[PDB]
């Protein structure tokens, strides 16, 4: 979720 | 495959590592004489357990963020599905940090570079987990005795992270293929630099056991201090470990 964001951005 | 293609993988992994380090090796070397005084040590030891936990988890989380960036630059990693990217990071990121910390460890006096100076494991006494701390420090001493080059750490840490045996992987074949190409690249590089003797000396279950000990210690701390965990531990830390 934070991981999701770090992986996307 | 061919040698050029393998050697391209080696250089690509080493570069990804270099750009995602956080602290450059020469910075860490140049501070080795800057050791906490007995009074600074005492100051750390007198901190409350919950305060020392929060500070440590903060620095660990910052370290993990650099590991995520390393993963995202690893050739093949971003082409795996997101479910698999997350599985690999959840199981792997702490193991990466534990390998990467041997750079910050001075085996001549058994200290680690923490918040601007080097200090011994006694600095961390207020955590209440001497047994885990002792084993981390020993683990780092083992790794330091190998004299890893920056290239060896890069390749080895790539392999720690790209592990096709992690439970939960949806396309375990694709990860196996990546892992085998990384393994070939690592072994190639060792064969070319006359360093194959290290293969025997790399740690066995050992990384797994340290990460397990971390998690069981966290469950004890959060049972005794649940609001502290909710209010003051980093979000990323809770997402990986709670
Ligand atoms: C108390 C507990 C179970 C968890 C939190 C604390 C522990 C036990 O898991 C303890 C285990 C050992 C510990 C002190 C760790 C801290 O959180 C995070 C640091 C750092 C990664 C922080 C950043 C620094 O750049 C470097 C030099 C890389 C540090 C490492 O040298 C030592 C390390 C891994």
């Amino acid at each position: 979720k934070i991981l999701h964001r770090l992986l996307q951005d | 495959a061919s040698l050029t293609e393998i050697e391209h993988l080696v250089q690509s992994v080493c570069k990804s590592y270099r750009e995602t380090c956080q602290l450059r090796l020469e910075d860490l070397l140049r501070q080795r004489s800057n050791i906490f005084s007995r009074e600074e040590v005492t100051g750390y030891q007198r901190k409350s357990m919950w305060e020392m936990w929060e500070r440590c988890a903060h620095h660990l989380t910052e370290a993990i963020q650099y590991v995520v960036e390393f993963a995202k630059r690893l050739s093949g990693f971003m082409e795996l599905c997101q479910n698999d990217q997350i599985v690999l990071l959840k199981a792997g990121a702490m193991e990466v940090v534990l390998v990467r910390m041997c750079r910050a460890y001075n085996a001549d006096n058994r200290t680690v570079f923490f918040e601007g100076k080097y200090g011994g494991m006694e600095l961390f006494r207020a955590l209440g987990c001497s047994e885990l701390i002792s084993s981390i420090f020993d683990f780092s001493h083992s790794l330091s005795a190998l004299h890893f080059s920056e290239d060896e750490i890069a390749l080895y840490t790539a392999l720690v992270l790209i592990n096709a045996h992690r439970p939960g992987l949806q396309e375990k074949r694709k990860v196996e293929q990546l892992q085998y190409n990384l393994e070939l690249a690592f072994h190639h590089h060792l064969c070319k630099t006359h360093r194959q003797s290290i293969l025997a000396k790399l740690p066995p279950g050992k990384l797994r056991s340290l990460c397990s000990q971390h998690v069981e210690r966290l469950q004890i701390f959060q049972h005794l201090h649940p609001i502290v965990v909710q209010a003051a531990f980093p979000p990323l830390y809770k997402e990986l470990f709670s």
